[PDB]
DNA sequence: CCCCCCCCCCACCCCCCCCCCCCCCCCCCCCCC
DNA sequence: GGGGGGGGGGGGGGGGGGGGGTTTTTGGGGGGGGGG
């Protein structure tokens, strides 16, 4: 992310992002008085392709026909949209906690309303909770090109 | 002159508690428990002089595993520890932490006192847990009251559902924004003890530490909803339920529908009026914080496999309470064994139907095979008493029907004549392909049912007419009826030479107390585990000539495929690894009996 | 005098707030017991000296900074942490009382009131209790000036030896006849039906399974008014339940709160008891399959919402069913007259077709009986003295536990009687003899043997059980 | 076997918080003993 | 040469201001069952 201050035209840049939309706390200009009044520079900042996909336990792997357990997988960049609804897939990547970003404090959002953890200064009186999600860096499926060249030139 | 470490509110010394537990966790002998319990004369030194918990810790350490089960009555059997039982019941978390630490100290001290070499670093790295159980009477969920609010209790009930695993933070991980220094903070009573200033005195910036969520260390928590068992309810009101919290390797100790016991500390906590405020409601949520959970051979196998009368012996043993229907019993035994699978699909299922008069033993026969089979089901051809035959989409979720639930087991269907037409169509692809095709809500799959069906069907009206064919008596259509390997008729036609002996056999059950009825399931299990028959080359010619014989007499290849599967099942019986000529001959003979109906 | 008077809920005007009043009603629902705080106790980490907060309100705010002078006089901002062990909780329970059907004025909704009960008085109230509760009628702020209001309970008044006292009836004698007549004593005749209905309560003998349950269906006209007979014997049994076909178990979530529960149906309430299925011909297929599983396995299964179970249902089924087109034609089959399927009817141990036949004899007696009830507001004198329900429960329990053994003489006789019956079966109707009817004869004669408190079953018991079966079979034709 | 029916499922005060101002405390520097 | 006093900076506390806080009917499609 990258932000320009409201009361002076100076720019903060390469601002790393937490799970909440993260804005700078101090102005880099030693003259300036600003804290927390900013405009995001959409052109200088960099986004990434992002896609959540929900997966459920394989039908042939459930032990006695009870409910399948589910998980949220995040795909990013070149790996997005390789999944498909009803496809059977193998992913690899990072098992991660994702906080309740509303409870963590968020611009323009009133917080949400299991016992969380509290005392952290950002929360004040609030208590933070976490989902598990899987940040997948790679995907494959495990469950018409009608021109001669585009077919032949893929073969061994 | 020195400080004392006390269990707060009790004046119990933790050194005393520690040593009282140690001198039982080592040097206890199992003989003492029989002194406490009934039948004390069953003490036997050659089995009961064992240092029981030294034995447990040795097997546990060879497995490297963290958990010890502890029947709490064993504390009351031992003189230096009977007081520790009361401290365990009344002040459980402190005593349990002390017991955990003592187990770890016993593991450490054993590899330097018994002094065999071991990875001390492994034990140092590992946590250890005691699991006390059988703490006391299983007092009712409805009987709990606020005196219990910190005691170790015992409950019994039914699991309705459980959450997925919930990550519970055990150590927060903080990083300094300015200087990138990092420090670990243990979570204390659920509260993050945030550092206000950076630890490094050469930096010491205020408010600069930030929490790095995915570098924290998390324990596993799970919440499970336990319903009051209908054994305990008063008749005129709903059952209660209690939420229970369960942690680490005790996660997924049980699943939906399990009847269980739990031993756990009864706990309570306040809950908020609104998340943006500290304000708490004046009456607490209650839950139980569990520490133990519990539900609710080859020599003889080979010896019996040597017998010559084994086919008849096992067949009569499936239902010896039922008067003679012996070819039905033989067919159902062969169905229990089943054929074999192959990769390329052709599979080991065998399928049977019983028709004839309604008021006869066929229902009991279905019940007995249901009791015998490891993972089968009982159902009837239509409707749903919260259990139905077909897979079905409902709220959005796919539910698996009784056929699909009977994967790898016998599916017993009564009222098979009165079955509904959509179900009659659905049976074709499980009969042929052992699957059912699903194509809704973005999910497409052939849901594999892999079940042998034992059907029970009836004539139209009160009586079967044997002067008319099966298709004329029965409701269900011939192409479905054709798929069954063996099809049988059981009839109530009067004959005193049968009826009198049936009645005497039936009535004698009220007076009387070879029939390996309880060994039958073990024989079936080991046969299905170990034996995978292949067809002998001579048995090819036997199958071909038998098939062409019955073809010269309206057969189809389905009959030949059936004879193959029955011969393979006949070879699992007697634990024979290759199908013999006699196996083909009996499969042929029994099918020749069946196809004549 | 005001605490003495039993007000209805709508008579509790706002003027009674703060006063100790007594309210008369029926408890419509009750909460599970929960711990309310009286005094919260806080440990202090940085001085050890605990501090306390008394709570007088629906909500409270937790303390943080240590107010104790051990900290405060040293200006040490130590931290307070709540402790359950040192806190005084009190048992709390919320109930709701509703005014009775006689208290509701014409055309009004029955009004209701929250009851808060604390301390030892907890779980003195059950749903369905009709009760006088004394308490302090009080407000609670949430509306603005409108108040929530409740009754702080103070006192409860409910509106509603055997192993030797049973010998009173044993020595009094003629026990089977008199106890049979005592089922619905005002109901004329049908003493064969009443004699069969008793053998549900005492049951047969179970053995390793062989089953003790006995099942009966009361078919035929609705003008016999069989529902009252089901009501009567339901009240006799110590564990039974009355129901309508208009039964299956289900995961009946969202009962009051949006909340998970499994509903065991009436067939599970009737575990080790009688399920009285009125309007039996009207039931739907889910209930038909439920009845099928309990009548065969004595279980009812679930495969729903991930829950996969079998609930215990060792239950005896008493059923009553009525014909299509209002009135039964005797020349036609029960299968022609009634909606039920034949395979299900075959599983009952006794089948009684109690028709209603007009009669210059019977109708005068029924008319005089009914008109006596209208003219004197009570039933006429019975020409005999009945046994009351709680007193016959002594006998029924004594007969239940005194299970007999079979005898060789009875074995030979039941075989011979059964074969005699199979000769008539060789011919009409579904009422022919089967192995299940032989099991019925055995179970019913065992029930008679239990009723006479014997150690063995008798050919006397067999011939009476056979008479009941034969009478029931003949009832299917008239 | 075909068509029609009918059944099912679905849509204004109080607390937390943040900012601003004032005073006090602690350190450093300079002078005095 | 060390200790006291004066002066300046920095931190903490207190006060003040502000903002937030489910059944019942109607219509439609699809599936299942019954009658000619
Ligand atoms: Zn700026
Ligand atoms: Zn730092
Ligand atoms: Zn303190």
């Amino acid at each position: 992310a990258s932000f320009t201050c409201d009361m002076c035209r100076a720019i903060v840049d390469n601002v790393e992002q937490s799970f909440k939309y993260t804005e700078p706390t101090f102005c880099p200009n030693p003259s300036c008085e600003n804290r927390a009044f900013w405009t995001l520079n959409v052109t200088r900042s960099r986004f990434l392709d992002w896609q959540k996909v929900r997966i459920q336990e394989n039908a042939n792997e459930i032990p006695t026909g009870s409910m399948p357990r589910t998980l949220d997988v995040i795909l990013r960049g070149d790996s997005v949209e390789r999944a498909k609804p009803g496809d059977r897939c193998k992913f690899t990547g990072v098992e991660i906690v994702v906080p309740d970003v509303t409870q963590l404090g968020l611009p323009g959002v009133k917080p949400s309303s299991n016992s969380g953890v509290t005392g952290l200064r950002s929360l004040g009186v609030r208590d933070l909770t976490y989902k598990i999600s899987f940040l997948a860096c790679h995907v494959i499926s495990i469950g018409n090109e009608r021109d001669q060249e585009v077919f032949l030139n893929s073969l061994s | 002159s020195e400080p004392l470490r006390i269990i707060w509110g009790t004046n119990v010394s933790i050194q005393e508690c520690t040593t009282n537990f140690r001198n039982f966790l080592m040097s206890f002998k199992y003989k003492f428990r029989k002194i406490l319990d009934e039948r004390e004369e069953f003490i036997n030194n050659t089995t009961d002089e064992e240092l029981y918990y030294i034995k447990q810790l040795n097997e546990m350490r060879e497995l490297g595993t963290s958990n010890l089960n502890l029947d709490a009555r064993n504390l009351l059997a031992y003189k230096q520890t009977e007081d520790l039982y009361h401290q365990l019941l009344n002040y459980p978390q402190e005593v349990i932490s002390i017991m955990d630490q003592t187990i770890k100290d016993c593991m450490v001290s054993l590899i330097v006192d018994n002094n065999l070499d071991y990875d001390l670093d492994e034990i140092e790295t590992k946590f250890y847990k005691v699991r006390p159980y059988n703490v006391g009477s299983c007092k009712g969920m409805r009987e709990l009251n606020p005196n219990d609010i910190d005691k170790l209790i015992n409950l019994k009930g039914l699991v309705l559902r459980s959450t997925p695993v919930i990550p519970d933070m055990k150590v927060a991980f903080f990083k300094c924004n300015v200087c990138d220094h990092t420090m670990a903070v243990e979570i204390d009573r659920g509260v993050i003890q945030e550092p206000a200033r950076c630890e490094r005195i050469d930096c010491n910036e205020p408010n600069s530490m930030s929490l790095i969520h995915n570098r924290c260390s998390f324990a596993d928590k799970q919440v499970i909803k336990l319903q009051e068992t209908p054994d305990f309810v008063p008749d005129g009101q709903t059952p209660h339920s209690i939420s229970l919290c369960v942690y680490d390797e005790l996660v997924d100790s049980c699943r939906a529908g399990d009847r269980i016991e739990v031993t756990g500390t009864f706990r309570s906590i306040p809950i908020r009026a609104n998340s943006r405020q500290r304000v708490l409601k004046s009456l607490y949520k209650t839950y139980v914080d569990v520490v133990h959970v519990k539900k609710v051979d080859l020599a003889k196998i080979r010896e019996v496999a040597a017998r010559e009368d084994l086919y008849s012996l096992l067949a009569r043993s499936i239902a010896p309470s039922i008067y003679e229907l012996e070819d039905v019993k033989k067919g159902i035994l062969l169905q229990l064994f089943g054929g074999t699978n192959k990769t390329f699909r052709y599979r080991g299922d065998i399928n049977i139907l019983l028709c004839g008069d309604p008021s006869t033993s066929k229902s009991q026969i279905l019940q007995y095979v249901h009791k015998i089979t490891p993972r089968g089901v009982y159902t009837s051809g239509k409707g749903s008493s919260a259990v139905g035959l077909t897979a079905y989409i409902t709220r959005l979720v796919l539910e698996s029907g009784a056929l699909v639930l009977s994967d790898g087991g016998v599916c017993c269907i009564d009222e098979f004549d009165k079955m509904s037409d959509s179900t009659r169509s659905v049976l074709h692809e499980v009969m042929e392909q052992q699957t059912i095709s699903i194509a809704k809500a973005g999910i497409i799959t052939t849901l594999n049912a892999r079940s042998s069906i034992l059907a029970s069907a009836n004539p139209i009206g009160s009586r079967y007419n044997p002067n008319l064919p099966v298709t004329e008596n029965i409701d269900l259509p011939p192409p479905l009826l054709s798929r069954f390997d063996l099809v049988y008729l059981v009839l109530d036609k009067v004959d005193e030479k049968n009826d009198r002996e049936l009645a005497k056999h039936l009535t004698n059950l009220y007076l009387e107390d070879v029939l390996p009825v309880e060994f039958l399931t073990m024989y079936i299990s080991y046969a299905k585990e170990h034996i995978h028959p292949i067809i002998t080359e001579a048995a090819k010619t036997e199958l071909v000539r038998a098939y062409v014989g019955m073809r010269k007499m309206t057969a189809t290849t389905r009959q030949l495929e059936s004879m193959i599967r029955l011969a393979e099942a006949h070879a699992k019986m007697k634990l024979k690894n290759v199908v013999e000529l006699e196996d083909v001959q009996e499969a042929v003979r029994l099918i020749r009996s069946a196809i004549k109906d | 005098a005001i605490s003495s008077k039993p007000l209805s809920v709508r008579q509790i005007k706002g003027d009674f707030l703060g006063q100790l009043i007594t309210v008369r009603g029926i408890i419509t629902r009750v909460s599970d017991v929960k711990p309310a705080v009286e005094v919260i106790a806080y440990t202090c980490d940085q001085c050890g000296y605990e501090v306390f907060q008394e709570v007088n309100s629906r909500t409270f705010t937790p303390l943080s900074e240590c107010t104790s002078e051990e900290c405060s006089q040293n200006q040490t901002k130590g931290q307070l942490f709540m402790s359950t062990r040192a806190s005084k909780f009190s048992a709390f329970q919320e109930c709701k009382i509703q005014e009775l059907s006689q208290q509701v004025p014409v055309g009004h909704i029955p009004r209701s009131l929250n009851i808060h009960v604390n301390g030892t008085l907890v779980r003195s109230l059950s749903p369905g209790d009709i009760v006088d509760v004394t308490g302090i009628f009080l407000p609670a702020p949430y509306a603005g000036l409108l108040t929530e209001t409740y009754l702080e309970a103070q006192f409860v008044r409910q509106h509603k030896d055997v192993e030797e006292r049973v010998m009173e009836l044993i020595t009094s004698g003629d026990v089977y006849n008199r106890l049979a007549k005592s089922i619905a004593p005002e109901i004329y005749g049908n003493l064969d039906v009443k004699k069969a209905l008793l053998l549900l309560l005492v049951g047969g003998v179970d053995k390793r399974k062989i089953r003790g349950d006995i099942n009966v269906c009361l078919m035929g006209d609705p003008g016999v008014a069989k529902s009252q007979l089901l009501k009567a014997i339901c009240k006799i049994s110590p564990r039974g339940v009355y129901t309508t076909g208009k039964l299956t178990a289900a995961v009946m979530k969202d009962p009051v709160t949006d909340e998970m529960i499994l509903e065991g149906g009436a067939l599970v309430l009737a575990d080790n008891g009688i399920c009285c299925i009125d309007e039996f011909d009207k039931m739907d297929e889910s209930d038909r399959t439920a009845i099928h599983e309990v009548m065969e396995q004595q279980t009812i299964s679930i495969s729903k919402a991930g829950i996969n179970t079998t609930l215990n249902a060792r239950t005896s089924i008493l059923a009553a069913a009525n014909p299509l087109y209002g009135r039964y034609n005797p020349r036609l089959s029960p299968l022609d007259n009634i909606n039920l399927p034949a395979a299900l009817l075959s599983r009952f141990d006794i089948l009684f077709l109690m028709l209603d036949i007009p009669s210059r004899d019977d109708d005068e007696k029924l008319a005089e009986h009914v008109t006596y009830v209208h003219m004197h507001n009570k039933q006429p004198d019975l020409d005999f003295t009945p046994v009351e329900p709680s007193k016959m429960r002594e006998y029924i329990a004594y007969a239940k536990t005194k299970r007999p053994v079979m005898s060789e003489a009875v074995n030979d006789y039941v075989v011979q009687a059964y074969i005699r019956l199979r000769q008539d079966s060789k011919r009409f109707s579904f009422g022919q003899a089967t192995p299940r009817t032989l099991l019925g004869i055995i179970r019913l004669s065992q029930a008679l043997a239990k009723l006479r408190l014997a150690d063995m079953v008798d050919i006397d018991d067999v011939e009476e059980a056979l008479r009941l079966v034969r009478v029931s079979k003949e009832s299917l034709y008239q």
